[PDB]
């Protein structure tokens, strides 16, 4: 136990979490654009002019 | 708050018809087509009852005698 100094390190090992990839990187999944305003359907003439 | 008497723009008596325009929308028409059940051809008419919020209902459940 005389605790001597030891020499100095050859390199570095670091070890650490990897995240996972699988999902991203796929097509983008974007929002649905909303719809243009389409007219609505039966649309008549419901005025007539008097007489 | 309570339907108008009269149209603003034409003098048309527009306030009997409100529970009628009611009975017409919850017998499932069409507002297009309950606004002509009720013989408003113009339109100055039709946005009497067509844009007629009905304050009084919600106006009256603050009801002070509540018995
Ligand atoms: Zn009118």
């Amino acid at each position: 136990g005389g605790l001597t100094c030891a020499s100095a390190p050859q390199g570095t090992l670091r070890i650490l979490e990897g995240p996972q990839q699988s999902l991203s990187g796929s097509p983008l999944q974007p929002i649905p654009a909303s719809p243009p305003p389409q007219i609505p359907p039966g649309l008549r003439p419901r005025f007539c002019a008097f007489g | 708050m309570i339907i108008p008497v009269r149209c603003f723009t034409c003098g048309k008596i527009v306030g009997n018809k409100w529970e009628a325009y009611l009975g017409l929308l919850q017998a499932e028409y069409t507002e297009g087509d309950a606004l002509d059940a009720l013989g408003l051809k113009r339109y100055c008419c039709r946005r009497m009852l067509l844009a007629h919020v009905d304050l009084i209902e919600k106006l009256l459940n603050y009801a002070p005698l509540e018995k």
